[PDB]
């Protein structure tokens, strides 16, 4: 509708400002990779637990190159 | 009802007709300072009077003021009572409260009396000696261009976030290079024979020149230029062709004039009027 | 406004645009679409489109008009064909504006009318002034050379359009004149009749000193005059 | 999902009446924030008011129905001098509509004088004739086969006016012989120099191609032509 | 004065999309024209109070060119060249 996408505005804000945040702290997941990892957020997540597989997977694409 | 819905739709229809306003507001401090201040001014009991206003809102403003900077006026907003600028007081935003508002749209309107006397100047020319000619294409060379502007800038409304106090600011050194043309006019307009009238207004130009003797300078220099433009050709005319010119005593030779061609004008002389002694030989 | 705009500048009126012929183009006034914001820029607009159907009905009044003849001379002859051929010569640009105008309103239509305006605003000057010099040109009835008199007169302004455009209309009557001096002075005989061309051995073959135009002056005309007659002599 | 959608852009149009997120909507659209569609709306409620003041008998000239194109096709039709719909052989359509008509009036008139096989100088003028026809029929539908309404009333400024001059041309008994041989020299004088002096000039020069012929009988022959 | 235009259309760009920004934005924003501006109004007040509109007002302007704190000292220097630059039209048009 319209005011599905005014929060939807509200929402690209936040967004914008989680990706600041993202990119001071130079992850190496893009906008697009992120975009999994915040769904992933909404319906409940342990970022240790998802940092720990984060972690071996982008070592783990080093190792095969 | 397929027609009146669509002008219904895609025409306003509400600050130039009677029909109260309508638009959907955001409400909340940060915006809503009219409001807010309407509120309190109540609450204070005055006892209360209303001001009467039809509340309009913040880009109809802007497209208004652009047509008035442009060279037309008789809006809805802006309009003459004898040939002097008027703001109309219905006006007030959700915001500002209307008083710096009735302040920056005074300004405008001083910038529109400026236009406006020229305008008044340049209609006349319909219902013009050769250098009045010559002065009102200056005049009209200037306005094209600067007309271009204000309908440039008009046409990013249809596109934009667009606000008041940068098409203001954009428009400060065209709005400083005009109050130079208003008071160069002025001794134009201040006046006996015409050439007395012409001369009177052409050497204001030439002192202005050595006045900032930049961009004023090219300016007065391009308005310098084109108006000498015929007393070049008739003093060529009377070398070449050994006659003195007549235009109704136009020409500014006594056979009322300006220091321009003054140092140099013995040379002028003593070589037309001995091309004439060549003709009778 | 689309369609509606060219179709009454261009010379073919309809009901917004109500073609009066004492006030040229007017449009009819307040609707609940026309309010006083666009009625002063459509006012402006308005004086092209007078001009323009005037221009017109003048040059179709006076061009391909007679078969070689009422029996009136100053309604009638070659000076006033000329002069409408070279009006509808100078007037080009403004049919081109026009075309170009459609194509933009094609590409896009929400383009206002004050940018109409600001496109047409060299006309806007040049249309107003040359009017009263036709006008005069119909209202007094002008016969013989002085046509050329009157439009080399207001050529001496100091606006460059004006200036130009009826200095070429002038120079289009000076071809019907040097097509008739190519006869009087080779061989004798006249092309046009009943209308003026300054020029008629002795009598019957004279010359007419009070009509000759103004930048010709008399020793020409003396010059001319000899070299008919004495052609006609031998 | 807020994601899958979230990877579009945000409008660029805001004011400070919409801080609270506006999608885009306007500040309502002005009048030429809409154009040659509520062209159509406007002319067609002032077509239908003056219907109503008048009763009906005023006559709508193409209210709506039909559109651009088809009204092109037959607006060329008339210039080709063959029958018509509306013309003879928005409300501003009906003043196009008489110049157009009057352009194929002419036109008619010349085909109507040159489908003959009086005199041969008759038939040589009339073999002249067809030589500015020919440039006519090159001038329409070659440059505007649909293209704009406008463009017929301009091309055919230049061009119609001259025809309707053509139209006074012909007769429609009209000159044969050394009468017309004279007619058409009057008219070589009269119009000298003009837009219309070449065509003229063309036409002389043959309408006396068939005379020289005959002065070059009897005393060349002494057989009488 | 034109860093102080440009000053004030940033804020109210960020006003037209920001909801929650305050008084205090603007307040805390322009404290560096809190610098500059105090500092130099007492030479615009000195050229006004006490008259200068001699060759003696250069002299005057590089006092206070000489600064103390950047705001102060750096715009000045801005102008002193272009003043010079007047006067190097008069020092040509004399050589």
């Amino acid at each position: 509708a319209a005011a599905a996408a005014a929060n939807l505005n509200a929402v690209r804000e936040t967004m914008d400002v989680l990706l600041e945040i993202s990119r001071i702290l130079n992850t190496g997941l893009d906008m697009e990779t992120l975009s999994i990892c915040v769904r992933l957020c909404e319906q409940g997540i342990n970022p240790e637990a998802l940092s720990s597989v984060i972690k071996e997977l982008r070592k783990a694409t080093e190792a095969l190159k | 009802p397929d027609d009146r819905s669509w002008l219904e739709h895609h025409v306003v229809h509400q600050y130039w007709t009677a029909r109260p306003s309508q638009f959907p507001h955001s409400l909340h401090l940060h915006s809503n300072l009219a409001a807010v201040w309407d509120q309190h001014l109540y609450s204070s009991d005055p006892l209360y009077v209303p001001d009467d206003r039809v509340l309009v809102t913040e880009t109809q403003v802007i497209r208004e003021t652009l047509w008035l900077l442009s060279g037309v006026k008789k809006l809805f907003i802006f309009q003459l009572i004898d040939g002097k600028v008027t703001v109309r007081n219905n006006i007030i935003v959700t915001h500002l409260t209307h008083s710096c508002l009735r302040s920056v749209l005074e300004q405008i309107a001083a910038y529109g009396q400026v236009v406006f006397r020229l305008q008044e100047f340049i209609d006349e020319v319909m219902g013009p000696f050769r250098t009045y000619q010559a002065f009102m294409w200056a005049l009209y060379k200037y306005f094209i261009s600067f007309k271009e502007e204000l309908a440039e800038i008009e046409k990013c409304i249809i596109n934009t976030t667009i606000t008041l106090a940068i098409v203001v600011d954009k428009l400060a050194p065209r709005l400083s290079q005009l109050k130079v043309l208003h008071k160069v006019f002025s001794t134009g307009v201040a006046e006996t024979r015409n050439v007395v009238r012409a001369s009177h207004l052409l050497n204001t130009l030439y002192k202005a020149i050595l006045e900032y003797d930049e961009q004023t300078v090219s300016l007065l220099f391009s308005l310098w230029v084109e108006t000498v433009r015929p007393y070049l050709q008739t003093v060529d005319e009377w070398i070449v062709h050994g006659h003195l010119w007549d235009g109704a005593r136009e020409f500014i030779i006594q056979r009322t004039m300006v220091s321009f061609l003054k140092p140099v004008l013995k040379q002028i002389i003593m070589a037309g009027k001995s091309m004439q002694l060549l003709k009778n030989l | 406004m689309i369609h509606e705009l060219l179709l009454a500048l261009s010379g073919y009126p309809g009901s917004i645009f109500t073609w009066n012929k004492r006030s040229g183009l007017q449009v009819s006034q307040d609707f609940p679409f026309l309010h006083p914001s666009e009625t002063s820029v459509l006012n402006r607009l308005c004086r092209l489109g007078t001009d323009y159907i005037r221009f017109t009905e003048f040059i179709e009044q006076y061009t391909g008009h007679v078969q070689q003849q009422q029996g009136q001379g100053g309604l009638h002859g070659i000076y006033l064909r000329a002069f409408c051929t070279g009006l509808d010569s100078v007037l080009q640009p403004y049919r081109q504006a026009l075309l170009d105008l459609e194509q933009e309103f094609l590409g896009d239509p929400h383009l206002s009318i004050s940018h109409v305006n600001y496109f047409l605003d060299q006309f806007q000057l040049l249309f107003p002034s040359v009017m009263v010099v036709v006008e005069q040109i119909k209202s007094q009835k002008i016969h013989g050379c002085q046509i050329l008199e009157t439009v080399y007169k207001h050529s001496c302004g100091g606006l460059p359009p004006v200036r130009s455009a009826l200095e070429k209309i002038l120079a289009v009557c000076h071809g019907v004149m040097y097509k008739q001096l190519s006869a009087w002075m080779l061989h004798g005989l006249l092309l046009d009749q009943h209308e003026e061309f300054f020029i008629k051995s002795l009598k019957q073959f004279s010359l007419r000193v009070e009509i000759l135009p103004s930048y010709i002056p008399v020793r020409v005309a003396e010059k001319i005059l000899f070299v008919g007659e004495s052609v006609q002599m031998f | 999902l807020w994601e899958a959608a979230l990877t579009y852009e945000a409008s660029k149009r805001r004011c400070w009446e919409r801080v609270g997120c506006p999608p885009g909507h306007r500040e309502e659209p002005y009048l030429t924030e809409a154009g040659r569609d509520a062209f159509d709306k406007f002319c067609r409620l002032h077509q239908g008011e003056l219907q109503l003041l008048a009763g009906g008998v005023l006559q709508a000239p193409q209210p709506v129905l039909v559109k651009e194109c088809e009204l092109v096709k037959d607006v060329l039709n008339v210039l080709i001098g063959v029958v018509s719909a509306t013309f003879s052989l928005p409300e501003s359509i009906s003043s196009l509509l008489s110049e157009v008509a009057e352009y194929g009036t002419c036109y008619t008139r010349l085909s109507h004088f040159s489908l003959q096989p009086k005199g041969l100088v008759f038939q040589a003028f009339t073999s002249g004739l067809r030589r500015y026809l020919q440039y006519y029929r090159a001038c329409v539908l070659s440059t505007p086969p649909t293209l704009s309404l406008l463009t017929i009333g301009f091309l055919f400024k230049k061009l119609g006016r001259q025809l309707r001059y053509l139209a006074e041309l012909c007769g429609v008994a009209f000159p044969t012989g050394v009468k017309l041989l004279s007619y058409l020299y009057q008219e070589a004088l009269h119009n000298c120099s003009n837009e219309h002096y070449p065509v003229l000039l063309s036409l002389l020069k043959t309408s006396c191609e068939p005379y020289t012929r005959f002065i070059h009988d009897w005393v060349y022959s002494g057989v009488f032509r």
